[PDB]
């Protein structure tokens, strides 16, 4: 509803404690009509349906990427894969306080695609198959 | 009112050590204390602050140590550059700072 982006530009700390509202607002729903004219111009209407068909589409790859992340129902989720010296330099007050996520995201950018593939390779992968050998008896 | 040891001397190589102590009133144990390497007409750099950790960039050499009493700021491997003024400094995160008297370190 209120406060989207509130956080933007802040420090990290401030924007990771309202995730929330970010979340609520990823969705929007349709806007119910006010009150005729359901039935409307093919052109005018043919924009409207790519522009939901493309959200839900990026919302679902973003919760694909959780599910194959093992982080589907949880907004912060850590993780097994140790920071590489790297990608990042700066410690952590150098970063969750100093930094906002703009310029951070940036900084990642390049190696974003290797963390990915880490966080769902390294651990995910292995820990359920430690999960099937533990679980084995 | 913030006493610090007025010189100090260490080998090259060695870990010198520098006090910093005051009144009770303004005591080392109630708040933070940074430190600064200051030469007097140069600009001062940061060295350590919030007593632990150190200021970013600074080599691992320099170290920090706060009793309840009096802090002390140890520089391991001394290098003719550390025979310089130190200067401690207590604080809050809303009350400005009170620095020492200040250090001369001698190699
Ligand atoms: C960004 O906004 C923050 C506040 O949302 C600013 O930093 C704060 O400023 C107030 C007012 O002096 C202080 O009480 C806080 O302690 C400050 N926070 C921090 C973490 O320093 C900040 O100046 C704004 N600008 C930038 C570039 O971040
Ligand atoms: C960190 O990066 C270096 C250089 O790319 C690589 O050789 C090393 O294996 C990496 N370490 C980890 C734990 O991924
Ligand atoms: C990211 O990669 C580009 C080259 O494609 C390079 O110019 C840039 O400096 C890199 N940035 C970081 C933060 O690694």
């Amino acid at each position: 509803f209120l406060g989207f982006l509130g956080a933007a530009g802040s420090t990290m700390g401030a924007a990771s404690m309202t995730l929330t509202v970010q979340a609520r607002n990823l969705l929007s729903g349709i806007v119910q009509q006010q009150n005729q004219h359901l039935l409307q111009l093919t052109v005018w209407g043919i924009k409207q349906l790519q522009a939901r068909i493309l959200a839900v589409e990026r919302y679902l790859k973003d919760q694909q990427l959780l599910g194959i992340w093992g982080c589907s129902g949880k907004l912060i989720c850590c993780t097994t894969v140790p920071w590489n010296s790297s990608w990042s330099n700066r410690s952590l007050n150098d970063i969750w306080q100093n930094m906002t996520w703009m310029e951070w995201e940036r900084e990642i950018d390049n190696y974003t695609g290797l963390i990915y593939t880490l966080i769902e390779e390294s651990q995910n992968q292995q820990e359920k198959n430690e999960q099937e050998l533990l679980e084995l008896d | 009112v913030l006493t610090q040891s007025a010189s100090v001397s260490g080998s090259l190589g060695q870990s010198v050590t520098i006090s910093c102590t005051g009144p009770n009133s303004v005591c080392c144990s109630h708040k933070s204390i940074s430190w600064y390497q200051w030469p007097p007409g140069r600009a001062p750099t940061l060295i350590i602050y919030e007593d632990n950790e150190r200021a970013p960039g600074i080599s691992p050499r320099f170290s920090g140590y706060k009793s309840y009493w009096s802090a002390y700021l140890t520089i391991s491997d001394l290098r003719p550059e550390d025979e310089t003024t130190y200067y401690c400094c207590s604080y809050t995160h809303n009350s400005g700072c009170v620095f020492g008297t200040g250090t001369k370190v001698s190699v």
